Parts: C-alpha cells; structure tokens; sequence
C-alpha cells in the first residue's frame, strides 16, 4: 500500500510477531521497529 | 499540514520522511522542513516550560513534529545544540509531556546520534 498504511500495518504485524525480518534489516524500518516504539525494548513485551 | 505529527508514527514517519525527500548525502535540500517541525516542537516545549496545562499535541504533535526535524550532526547552526541542550536539560525536569527521555525513546534515526552527542556536550553544560 502506501507509506504510512505500511508503517502502521506492519506495526500491527510487529505489535504481535509477524516475525519478518527484513525491515530488521532495512535500516529505516530496522530503526522504526526497534526504537520507535519507545526505544528497542518494552516492559514485559510481546517478544519473549 | 502539520495535523500527521500527532496522528500517527505511521503517519508522522510517513510525511517526514516522503516531504523531505530520502537523500543520501550531504544535500541539505529542503532543510527548512525539518527546522520548522523542530520550531514547533520548541514552542510546544518551551510553553510547556511552565505551569500551563499541556493540550492535544504536546503529547502527540509535538512528538511528530519534533521526529520530522532532521536537525543532524556535522558542524550546525546553534539550534542543534539549543535544542539538544532543550531536551537534555527538560530531562532535568518534569510535570509537562517533554524531556530528553523520550525523545531518545523515540527519537533514534539516522540524522540524530550526531545530535545526541551534541546533547551530551550542552546537558554536561546544563547540569
């Protein structure tokens, strides 16, 4: 889709696990996915 | 069309990221952007320095404003530091939605490491 749809959507993916790692690697999207949140880490996240 | 700063990080990161253009380079194209977004985050925070009740923005739109402002490393203007000194120093403080927590929170992109240490310099200078 478009750009924020994609952010927000796999944001939805991410809030829960769609484990795909290429925005892991895709430096803007690796950084968004880390840090965005809030930073790379949470309280007690859904990544354990 | 300020509205996307608080509306969402999709959003927010979306117009940021598109408005400016993803120039990989020393081009410092559409830099007044990035300024001005960094401008309303600063009157949104430095109203905020007081007792005045923070409305709708100052815990959104403030954040998407101040994440559309590129203000980079490399040798800058005396905003870069002000404002980094800005969210260092409102880390030495509370009560109002600002500080250099959260912004480093969600504040990590590639024009703003640079600015970090920047804001390590002026916060050494604020303590």
């Amino acid at each position: 889709c478009n750009n924020y749809m994609r952010n927000e959507i796999l944001d939805k993916l991410a809030r829960n696990g769609v484990f795909l790692a290429s925005e892991l690697e895709d430096f803007e999207c690796f950084l968004l996915r880390l840090s965005r949140i809030g930073g790379v880490i949470q309280d007690t996240l859904p990544v354990q | 069309l300020w509205d996307l700063l608080r509306q969402s990080p999709q959003p927010a990161q979306a117009l940021l990221e598109l408005l400016l253009e993803e120039d990989d380079g020393t081009g410092l194209c559409h830099w007044p952007l990035q300024n001005a977004l960094v401008d309303l985050i600063r009157k949104a925070l430095r109203a905020l320095q007081g007792p005045d009740s923070v409305p709708p923005g100052v815990v959104d739109a403030i954040y998407g404003a101040l994440r559309t402002l590129r203000c980079p490393a490399e040798p800058l203007g005396v905003e870069l530091h002000l404002l980094c000194e800005e969210l260092l120093e409102a880390c030495r403080t509370e009560g109002s939605p600002l500080r250099e927590e959260r912004l480093l929170s969600c504040l990590l992109h590639k024009a703003s490491r640079g600015l970090l240490s920047l804001y390590g310099h002026t916060y050494a200078e604020k303590v």
